[PDB]
């Protein structure tokens, strides 16, 4: 329970990587296992040598020391950097607990590659099944699969000629946009509010080409998420895996999801301007 | 109301492709009459109903005697303070039930009256401040100003009746930009709590339940009346019965999920005075190690039918715990 | 709101149980009441000696019931890792991959959804690769 | 186009100067105008004369007199455009005459030492620090001074504190202890009072006869007797009573250290605190503070008064002398001067240290100017408070209004000891004192909501942080004219009425008379009334004061139209609104936007950039203009000029047009047809529908400018030069490079072309249009190591900065809103002739969706609404005051007219009324609108009275059901950053520490996901889902390549592993002490890796 | 194959840690700016920590190293925590 | 949405059961390409502009209205699993 050989991190888990003109950014963790294995080929050499019995007990302190701050910096004084520098240096208990951290780090995942996000407006035009994206994110969000299908025709001879092609939109073709329709046929992506109060703030729909910069949103669904059309902004992912995709389109299709969860009372009902035209209509 | 039990009728009797359709073509036909047959603002549209003229009078030579009773000594101020609350806000429910009158009998057709009586936007105190008076106005004490607010919307206010209603506005958006993220981290704290439940099961031999009141125990000091329909839905919709019960010639057996229709008849029953409890297996008496039973979870879904083995529903339930703790 | 929700965390609220009467260890701990449950069926039945775990239930708020986990990742995930983690240290935790935060640290296949083992693999065939496998299954019983 | 104006009031003064403010707290900061032998001596000067003139009486080498003479400073080395397109700051030099004597001969006195760079305020009122320009926000705190507040616990005694600055100095804590105690804490360390009040030398008798003899509770005093005969061993007990461990033959170490300069504040004169003091307990306060060092005894002017009357509060009641908090005659505005003073004070102190150090270890005497003062610490003190503090914040130029009230901004957080984000709830709320000073209406909803305000426009600071409110004097029942600016404490003592009250011009015209006792509204007779309200537009903002219809609004929506008239992007043909509330030609004129004629004179020459006036002096001057100048934000600040060559002009008149300015009046937006009808779904909750006439002729346009930048600097390997030439490949697409690495002026450009060639160790790295959009280049700055005037980073040899204009046009993604907060979002662009029209072939602009209406409280609209569409008839603008605006009746007549107007051009022409027309009107006979049995001619006019004509469909003909209001409306566009910009990408670059996808200026980078993305993903039974979106999409690198190589071949992505981030963590288990293996069914490890574990 | 079910976390031996890694850094020299290879034993060593090159870098992800202390520690965590693990 | 997804629902216990065995049956679709079907003769997807529902456009809708039919049936453990499951990574 007191360790004797004390294990050495894999260094691509601590690596010192260049920024820029030769100098390397790197994890504290190597400078502090460098001050350990100073230390210890100090006490190693000064064993092999003489033994000066109040050296030895000073070195064996600073030797002592060195692994409290290797194991964890913070509690026995402050080890810091290079003098000039005052940022304490970052241990295997940083990099384990904290905010931000090897736990809190991976419950979150704040990034996702195939993401995008927009602007919203009412899509009074299209079904409940549907959302409207505009042409020039659809192209981009669903890139590789437009590369391979494009590929699957005579469009461009390989992938390379395909994004150099993709690349400008001075180059684009009809011919592309009926890839892009094929592509997007089946396909369904995850809408996304930023405050995501409960399950419906993500529901997947089927993309319809629209031109403009908006998202384009059927208006029923304006109260599953508490978004009006003030400016706020909502944001759009695109699951790849066919079993995800089976996985939206099952269970998270808005077109299936139409009662709370929170009680039996239905979340596609419809809303002010469909309630006051049909009391309009039906009264005497 | 009418469109929302139309949809859950259809959604119960025809399932999930015709309810979506019958939602899409009911939305394009709302939205095109809504067009043509020409909804429109304007000034003259908010009415100013006559005949509370004559209550304010009414309420103004209240005032004066009530003044007068707090001359003569009789009153204290907690009292007399009581006394003005009392009759302004007797006065402005008189006032409204006057402006209803009114628009039911004059102008059934009125922009404002037709989105009050529908669903679409408004509510009496909303339309009462466009037409009649927001008398009231709190203080930033927590308090009620003595003094009300005679003028309306369709009316000018005075530059201290503004300043006054400032403090409110204040106070609702200071509120607001706290309570966001406080209900947030509420959240937080229930799916961190339940984020165990799962329903896993073969159904639990649990001969335990709990029995659902279907009379309040006390809405006065001792006295028994039938629960709101809302709170015995919310306690029996999609439920499992823990044993058979029959109560009007028929024969609820165990085991049968309360249907919307089931949580009717067992009102009407109560009604006629029957039963007054309800055994129903529930996840407070589940035997299953982590999580609960598909008998003892129940029925209420995003669906109707019964719930499938394998969904979490602890964070459902943490997400519809906190939700709405936002507007709260 | 309905109320399945409510009891939900209302049981997660008071599934803690302190024991008084000792059994085969300490009296004055409180932790999950099925491992007494367990416990008690296997000394008083599936086992001998009629020891009573005698319990009183203990009701701790959300954030204090939550804290006390059988499980460590969470527990990891949640507080505090160093003590947590010299806690789990001291005795061989067997972390049982129960529980959904567990599963998404491990980034493996939550149990719930999907990843329930009840629906996790469920064998699917079409029907004339069906007749195809059963005629190599009739055949495969000889004579 | 005539303009009527329908308010009923005589505005007895007019707007002071909007940014007065500013203004004249750093013109009375910095004296540099007047010589320096002028008796004005507060502000910096009042900083040297207090702490710089050191004085060493005995210590080595005694004698040391550093004395302060004079000040100067008169030439910033550059001009402010250089100072701007060079990252400079518009400052001066601050010179100082010191000298030096010693006890013995000696008087060595250097004149012109530079000690530091003070920045200096533009003609506006910002300052330029390095490049862009900023302003110091006003903050507001406790005035210091003499306060008493309830004790926290106790209810039946109080506490009363003596707050001076700064922090680092006395802050004075009197209480009572029922047991006969009088307790004082100094800083942290409670303190028998009696003890100080016997070293001020106070005796028993006459402390009987003056102080105990009316009030009992002199036995909480008089009891102490045992150590009150104490004159001067007093001073050895308090100072052992702290304990630095130093002898106590040290009469006057601290004792006097709260004597006449140090600690106690220098709190002007009269005011800052004697105003707190002297009319809040007392008669008046000799000197600046409590102090006596010509005998060395002590004597004081406050604490015999403060325990006098904090015991004749606790005992009897002098008055309802309790001090609220927040009452505004109790907090004190710290204007830009007084933090600029504070800081320069502090800098100044530092280098008194630094030069009582150099002086201790200085051996010889002729060392006056450089052995002496080094300008580092003040230098470094000024740069720090001018850059990095909370108050000197970025100027949001968007437009004039944007940067008038952002000048006249009041904040109550600041530093952070003074009020922090966390909790404020108790402050955020206004108070009665709040009515004429500060609007209860500015403060920006979020998170900074009561903390952020803005004082009111009639308000004014008099010189020390005391808003004052103007009110006219009222003798008897005449209104005099004559004009008198407030304070709270000062106004809590009389009757204010109301301008609206009636008037027969010097006389009141009313029986009961509406007024405010004190904060209450209250209802009297004309005898008992001194002062009356001189305008509603003081009890609200500047920018509040430009809402027309405010009688006929929701509190909460004037909240945030107010706000979003601030973010109003200008126009390129912008247009004053149709109705108006008479402050935009003030707006104008108030914030230096446009060009005026300083005195009466003709005009010499007029072009596109320059403007030749020659004066009736016959002096001609010549005035530039900012052609296309990019803001803080992005837009442009433009001066169209507005005069002919050879023509006349009056002083003071225009002469050219600011960036968002008509004709001297205030016009960020345009004004529309529109009409409040819900049209098919694209006008649904808050949306609007907008023709393509506001774009066929371009309406809603506007010019943004993007700056790019980029460096060359000296690497180890080597120097980045910037060249034309390419190293790979790119040589076609060069042509446009036409100089040496810079793009050619003039030349459209795409995302994704090289902008500036730039090579590096050969490996290319040049500058390029970000994905997204590009305009036109119109301007390129080049900065290298030969520099004229300029600095740069060190080991950059040169910079180059581009600039890229583009002439945005309305379209769906974008934004607008009206001045009464209905926010919108353009959902539809409709061709013209599918859209609703009159009877006449004008097609409405916009359509508005009348829901928002009841649900808000926004009836100003409706109103602006039906006045616009008089006015579009009539041909004329109004002019309406925000509580005195137009009567219904007049609105009414207004269009009574202009239908008259309207209907006889109509039949001119030689047309009745059409049947569709005629059956609209029966199926409104129904609806009860119009009266019955009367001609189509006058039920039509009497549709119009209601603001509501007949209007067809367009895309059917028939006409729609039942009548729509409609008219002319001012409508804006809101500032459009990058808000509505695409931020979708599919591959970038990722992330170093970790493998998260993460781009910025190459990529747009992804979104978040959080961890409420992630409890609603897995509520759904969404299991795979979430592990590729936590791994596969966003983690795991050989993951991601794997699938994105799959994904190129068609085929289903791969399982993750046992995902990286799960070997990680057993990984980083393994660095420690710990042991963590994956177990099977039974007691036997299952290895996670292949064979990678096993040695060998 | 098998589906992991339980984790257990638990103490090292010192033979358990000789087990685990595979050799010994005893240089202080991770990389020298002129050498961009590991330089020496340090602790980017090549051959101690598996190749840089295209195994994959993932047992230098891996594959972990030792030191081996003359002198013998103790676990911060363990006499520190507030239950002191030596001192309980 | 998609045909008939309340008799999806009908003949299979829980959903997520469904979506298992629809998104295999895509893995299957895919890996030995579209030939492997069971409704071949007359009953394909039909694409608007041509018949190109006929290959591939869309897996997972193939999937399903497989499904519907009765030549697809699905079971905890209906074949030994080790053959198929290395017979089918391996074509
Ligand atoms: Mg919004
Ligand atoms: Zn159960």
């Amino acid at each position: 329970m007191i360790l004797e050989a004390v294990p050495v991190l894999p260094p691509d888990l601590r690596p010192m990587v260049q920024v820029d003109g030769g100098r390397f950014a790197t994890s504290d963790l190597n400078d502090l296992y460098r001050r350990l294995i100073n230390r210890n080929n100090r006490l190693k050499k000064l064993l092999a040598q003489g033994a000066p019995e109040i050296i030895i007990r000073n070195e064996k302190r600073m030797l002592q020391e060195a692994v409290d701050a290797l194991l964890d910096n913070g509690r026995r004084g402050a080890p810091v950097t290079n003098p000039g520098s005052d940022r304490p240096l970052r241990s295997l208990t940083d990099i384990l607990s904290g905010k931000q951290g090897r736990f809190r780090q991976n419950l979150l995942g704040k990034r996702v590659d195939y993401s995008g996000r927009s602007v919203i407006v009412v899509g009074p035009q299209l079904k409940l099944h549907q959302c409207g994206l505009p042409k020039r994110m659809a192209l981009e969000l669903f890139k590789p699969f437009l590369l391979k299908k494009m590929e699957e025709k005579g469009i461009a001879p390989n992938v390379k000629a395909a994004r150099r092609m993709l690349e400008r939109q001075r180059d684009i073709k009809d011919e592309v946009w009926d890839a892009l329709e094929e592509v997007i046929h089946g396909k369904v992506v995850l809408l996304n509010r930023a405050p995501t109060l409960h399950r419906l703030g993500i529901q997947a729909f089927q993309p319809v080409l629209v031109e403009g910069q908006s998202i384009q949103l059927h208006p029923l669904v304006c109260e599953a998420f508490n978004a009006d059309f003030d400016g706020d902004q909502m944001a759009v992912h695109v699951p790849l895996s066919s079993f995800a995709q089976a996985e939206a389109r099952i269970q998270m299709l808005s077109a299936h999801n139409l009662l709370s969860p929170a009680s039996g009372e239905p979340l596609a009902k419809p809303s002010r301007d469909i309630i006051l035209g049909l009391y309009y209509i039906t009264q005497v | 109301n009418s469109l929302k039990d139309l949809v859950y009728q259809a959604f119960l009797r025809l399932g999930m492709e015709k309810t979506a359709r019958l939602l899409d073509a009911l939305k394009y036909y709302g939205f095109t009459f809504s067009t043509t047959s020409g909804i429109t603002i304007g000034i003259d549209d908010a009415v100013i109903p006559e005949e509370k003229k004559q209550y304010l009078e009414e309420a103004d030579r209240k005032l004066l005697q009530i003044e007068q009773a707090y001359e003569m000594g009789f009153l204290t101020d907690r009292e007399r303070y009581d006394q003005i609350l009392q009759l302004w806000t007797e006065t402005t429910e008189k006032v409204t039930q006057a402006v209803f009158k009114n628009f039911e009998e004059n102008y059934p057709f009125n922009p404002l009256y037709v989105m009050a009586q529908s669903g679409a936007r408004g509510n009496p105190q909303q339309i009462r401040q466009l037409c009649g008076l927001r008398g009231l106005m709190q203080k930033p004490s927590g308090e009620t100003f003595e003094v009300p607010v005679r003028s309306s919307f369709r009316e000018g206010l005075t530059v201290l009746e503004y300043f006054i209603s400032s403090h409110g506005a204040r106070k609702g958006g200071a509120d607001t930009a706290l309570r966001t993220a406080d209900s947030g981290y509420l959240t937080r704290k229930l799916v961190d709590v339940t984020h165990e439940i799962v329903v896993r099961e073969a159904d639990c031999g649990t001969t335990n339940y709990i029995s659902v009141p279907l009379f309040q125990p006390d809405e006065v000091t001792r006295s028994l009346r039938l629960r709101k329909r809302a709170d015995i839905e919310a306690g029996l919709y999609g439920r499992v019965l823990a044993r058979e019960v029959e109560v009007l010639g028929v024969r609820l057996e165990e085991g049968r999920y309360l249907s919307m229709d089931d949580v009717h008849l067992l009102i009407k029953a109560a009604e006629a005075g029957e039963i007054q409890e309800v055994p129903v297996r529930s996840p407070l008496t589940c035997q299953t190690r982590y999580g609960v039973c598909q008998k003892c979870y129940g029925y209420d879904l995003s669906m109707a039918r019964p719930v499938s083995i394998g969904e979490a529903v602890g964070i459902v339930a943490a997400q519809s715990i906190g939700e709405p703790g936002t507007q709260l | 709101l309905h109320d399945k929700h409510i009891e939900i965390v209302v049981r997660q609220m008071m599934k803690y149980v302190e024991v008084t009467d000792p059994g085969d260890s300490r009296l004055l701990e409180g932790q999950v009441l099925e491992k007494w449950d367990v416990e008690a069926l296997n000394e008083r039945l599936i086992a001998e000696g009629k020891t009573p775990v005698a319990w009183k239930p203990l009701l701790m708020g959300v954030t204090k019931s939550a804290l006390s986990t059988k499980s460590w990742l969470s527990a990891a995930s949640f507080q505090n890792t160093t003590h947590v983690l010299t806690e789990a240290a001291i005795a061989g935790k067997k972390d049982e991959l129960i529980g959904l935060k567990e599963n998404v640290i491990l980034g493996r296949l939550i149990p719930a959804g999907t990843g329930s083992d009840f629906v996790r693999f469920t064998q699917v065939v079409d029907q004339k690769t069906l007749k195809a496998i059963e005629e190599a299954r009739k055949e495969a019983v000889e004579a | 186009m005539e303009i009527k104006r329908f308010g009923r009031i005589r505005e007895v003064i007019p707007l002071p100067p909007l940014t007065e403010i500013q203004v004249e707290s750093y013109r009375r900061a910095l004296q540099a105008d007047v010589p320096p032998e002028k008796r004005e001596n507060v502000g910096i000067q009042a900083a040297f004369r207090e702490t710089f003139p050191i004085e060493e009486e005995d210590k080595g080498k005694g004698g040391l007199v550093l004395d302060f003479l004079e000040y100067r400073l008169g030439e910033p080395p550059f001009p402010q455009d250089e100072c701007r397109e060079k990252d400079l700051t518009y400052q001066a030099p601050l010179y100082a005459r010191l000298q030096l004597i010693h006890k013995d001969t000696g008087l060595i006195k250097e004149d012109e030492v530079f000690l530091g760079h003070i920045p200096l305020m533009t003609e506006d009122g910002s300052f330029i620090i390095n490049g862009a320009d900023r302003v110091i926000v006003s903050q507001i705190h406790r005035s210091p001074g003499v306060y008493f507040t309830p004790d926290p616990a106790r209810p039946g005694r109080y506490i009363a504190s003596i707050i001076p600055l700064p922090k680092r100095g006395p802050w004075i804590d009197l209480e009572v202890e029922p047991n006969g105690v009088v307790s004082m804490k100094v800083n942290k360390r409670k303190f028998p009072l009696v003890l100080l009040l016997r070293v001020l030398g106070y005796d028993q008798e006459t402390l009987a006869r003056e102080l105990g003899a009316y009030g009992e509770l002199v036995q909480g005093l008089m009891d102490e007797s045992v150590f009150a005969m104490r004159p001067e061993e007093a001073l050895i007990r308090l100072f052992t009573l702290l304990r630095p461990g130093d002898p106590p033959k040290r009469d006057k170490a601290v004792a006097y250290v709260y004597g006449l300069i140090a600690d106690p504040r220098r709190y002007d004169l009269g005011e800052a605190g004697r105003y707190k003091a002297e009319e809040k307990l007392g008669i008046r306060l000799s000197g600046r503070t409590l102090a006596r060092f010509e005998d060395g005894e002590f004597k004081d002017e406050v604490f015999l008064p403060t325990l006098r009357y904090l015991f004749a509060l606790t005992a009897g009641v002098p008055g309802h002398e309790v001090d609220d908090i927040d009452h505004l005659g109790n907090r004190r505005i710290r204007t830009v001067g007084e933090l600029m003073t504070d800081q320069f004070r502090v800098g100044l102190a530092r280098l008194a240290r630094g030069v009582r150090e150099r002086m201790l270890m200085g051996s010889e005497d002729s060392l006056t100017p450089a052995k002496l003062v080094n300008s580092r610490p003040l230098e470094a003190a000024i740069r720090e408070f001018f850059s990095r503090s909370q108050l000197s914040q970025f100027k949001d130029e968007t437009n004039p209004l944007s940067s008038l009230r952002h000048k006249r901004r009041i904040s109550a957080l600041g530093p952070g000891g003074l009020t922090r984000e966390r909790a404020g709830f108790d402050v955020r709320d206004v108070h009665r004192t709040h009515y004429g000073r500060i609007c209860p209406v500015e403060t920006p909803e979020g998170a900074n909501i009561g903390l952020i305000t803005s004082l009111a426009a009639y308000a004014r600071v008099d010189e020390l942080g005391f808003i004052r409110t103007p009110y006219r004097r009222v003798v008897g029942g005449v209104v005099t004219d004559e004009v008198v600016y407030m304070t709270a404490t000062e106004e809590d003592r009389y009757t204010i009425a109301q301008a609206n009250t009636p008037l027969e011009g010097n006389r009141i015209a009313a029986e009961r008379v509406v007024a405010r006792r004190k904060g209450e509204p209250v209802i009297v007779s004309p005898e008992e009334v001194e002062f009356m309200d001189v305008s509603p537009k003081q009890v609200f903002s500047v920018n509040t004061n430009l809402i027309p219809f405010l009688e006929h609004d929701d509190a909460n929506r004037a909240l945030m139209g107010s706000n979003m008239q601030t973010q109003a992007v200008p126009l390129i043909r912008a247009q004053a609104p149709v109705v108006m509330t008479g402050l935009e030609e003030r707006v104008v004129r108030d914030s230096l936007a446009a060009l005026y004629a300083e005195e009466d004179g003709e005009v010499a020459k007029v072009d596109g950039n320059r403007i030749v006036v020659r004066y009736e002096d016959g002096r001609l001057v010549e005035y530039p203009l900012r052609r296309f100048y990019r803001s803080n934000q992005g837009t442009a600040l433009d001066q169209r000029p507005r005069v002919v060559v050879g023509q006349r002009v009056r002083k003071g008149d225009l002469l050219a047009d600011g960036p968002a300015s008509e004709n001297g009046f205030l016009a960020l937006g345009q004004n529309v047809l529109v009409a409040i009808m819900p049209f098919d779904g694209y006008n649904f909750e808050d949306a609007i529908v907008i023709s393509e006439e506001l774009l066929k002729r371009d309406f809603y346009t506007s010019i943004h400018i993007e700056r790019y930048e980029i460096e060359a600097r000296d690497t180890k390997l080597g120097p980045e030069r910037i060249t034309r030439d390419i190293p790979h490949l790119s040589e076609a697409a060069l042509r446009d490079l036409d100089e040496e690495g810079v793009v050619r002026i003039g030349a459209e450009v795409k995302p994704g072309d090289i902008l500036v060639g730039r090579t590096s160790f050969v490996k290319d790295t040049s500058l390029r249009v970000p994905p997204g959009e590009g305009g036109i280049v119109v301007r390129t700055v080049r900065l290298r190591r030969g520099d004229p005037g300029v600095e740069l980073k060190p080991g950059v040899r040169e910079v180059v900065r581009v600039y890229v204009a583009q002439k945005r046009k309305l379209q769906v993604g974008d934004k607008l809103a009206n001045r009464h907060g209905n926010k919108g979002v353009v959902a539809k662009i409709l061709p013209v002739e599918d859209m609703p029209h009159l009877p006449d072939g004008t097609p409405v602009d916009v359509i508005l969706n009348p829901l928002g209406v009841p649900s808000r409280m926004n009836l100003g609209q409706i109103l602006e609404t039906h006045l616009g569409l008089a006015g579009y008839f009539l041909g004329q603008r109004y002019i309406s005051p925000i509580f005195d605006g137009a009567k219904e009746p007049e609105i009414k007549e207004l269009l009574a007219q202009a239908f008259e107007v309207y209907f006889g051009k109509r039949k001119g022409e030689g047309f009745g009324v059409d049947k569709r027309e005629v059956e609209v009107l029966r199926r409104a006979e129904k609806l009860g609108l119009v009266t019955p049995g009367k001609t189509p001619e006058e039920q039509l006019k009497e549709l119009f009275l209601q603001g509501k004509v007949v209007l067809y469909d367009g895309r059917t003909g028939e006409p729609i059901e039942g009548p729509i209001v409609v008219g002319q409306m001012f409508i804006m566009k809101l500032y459009h950053m990058v808000e509505d910009k695409m931020h979708a990408r599919s591959t970038g670059p990722y992330s170093l520490i970790t493998q998260q996808p993460l781009g910025g200026k190459a990529q747009f980078g992804g979104q978040r996901f959080g961890e409420m993305e992630v409890w609603a993903l897995e509520a759904y039974g969404a299991a795979h889902t979430l592990q590729e979106m936590l791994t596969l999409k966003s983690d795991d690198i050989e993951g991601r390549n794997a699938a994105y190589e799959a994904i190129i071949k068609g085929e289903d992505v791969p399982e993750p592993s046992v995902p990286e981030s799960f070997r990680v963590l057993v990984k980083e288990l393994q660095a420690l002490a710990l042991d963590v293996q994956t177990l099977d069914e039974k007691d036997n490890p299952v290895d996670i890796f292949e064979g990678l574990a096993s040695k060998r | 194959k098998k589906e992991v079910r339980k984790v257990r976390i638990a103490l090292a031996s010192p033979e358990k840690i000789r087990s685990w890694s595979y050799g010994e850094v005893e240089k202080p020299e991770t990389i020298n700016y002129r050498t961009l290879k590991p330089e020496r034993d340090g602790l980017f060593d090549e051959r101690i920590f598996g190749p840089i090159k295209d195994t994959k870098s993932i047992v230098r992800r891996y594959r972990m190293g030792h030191i081996e202390l003359a002198t013998p520690a103790a676990h911060i965590w363990f006499v520190k925590d507030v239950p002191s693990k030596i001192g309980t | 949405a998609e045909p008939g997804i309340d008799k999806l629902f009908g003949m299979v216990d829980s959903k997520y059961r469904l979506t298992v065995v629809v998104a295999k049956r895509a893995q299957q679709l895919l890996r030995h390409g579209f030939k492997n079907t069971v409704l071949e003769p007359e009953e394909r997807p039909k694409m608007q502009t041509l018949e190109g529902l006929f290959d591939d456009p869309n897996a997972v809708t193939w999937a399903m209205k497989e499904l519907l039919t009765g030549r697809l049936v699905f079971g905890e453990n209906l074949v030994p699993e080790d053959r198929l499951q290395k017979e089918m990574e391996r074509l």
